[PDB]
């Protein structure tokens, strides 16, 4: 496959590195680490308003007041 | 007797080849600089994003603090 590829890049190097580039482009973000950071990335993102719910008594995960420790944090990408 | 003579040494030697200098760097020397700069460019844009993301959700969460007098 080394002679193939060297008479390809001898006749036209513009489509040996499109398609470098587009391989490339498949398969790196497949083997990404940081695409589940941007899909929190983007679900952390507080477009619409985050209205409360009504109270039966039993939820021990929801909090009174937003500094309260109960609920999810923001930490992750504070550090990154 | 005087006329138009050329000189008793004569005339210097001429120069009429071919004298192109080629130059520059190689291939892989512009290569690797464009490589370098491509990643420099990403890792500033990807430091530069990532704060503009959290004044983003800073904003944004000013706005929904703001929203129940509006
Ligand atoms: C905007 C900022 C300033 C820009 C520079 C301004 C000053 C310099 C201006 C120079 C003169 C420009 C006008 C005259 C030329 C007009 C014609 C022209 O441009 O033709 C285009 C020429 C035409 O090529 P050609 O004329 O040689 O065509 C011959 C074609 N074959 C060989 C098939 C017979 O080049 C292209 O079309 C290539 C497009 C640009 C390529 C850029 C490559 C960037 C790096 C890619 C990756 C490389 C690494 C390897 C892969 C790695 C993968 C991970």
């Amino acid at each position: 496959v080394a002679a193939f590829l060297k008479n390809v890049w001898a006749k036209e190097p513009v489509l040996v590195a499109s398609f470098a580039i587009a391989g490339l482009a498949v398969i790196l973000p497949t083997l990404s680490p940081y695409t589940k950071y941007s899909l929190m990335i983007n679900r952390a993102t507080p477009y619409n308003y985050p209205v409360p719910l009504r109270d039966d008594g039993n939820m021990p995960d929801v909090p009174s007041h937003p500094q309260d420790p109960q609920g999810p944090s923001l930490e992750w990408l504070k550090r990154l | 007797v005087k006329q138009d003579m050329p000189p008793v040494g004569g005339y210097g030697p001429i120069d009429y080849k071919r004298n192109l200098p080629r130059r520059g760097l190689s291939g892989y020397s512009m290569f690797a600089v464009g490589i370098g700069a491509l990643l420099f460019g990403y890792w500033s844009m990807m430091r530069w994003n990532r704060e503009r993301r959290r004044l983003q959700i800073e904003d944004f969460e000013a706005r929904i603090a703001l929203m129940p007098l509006l």
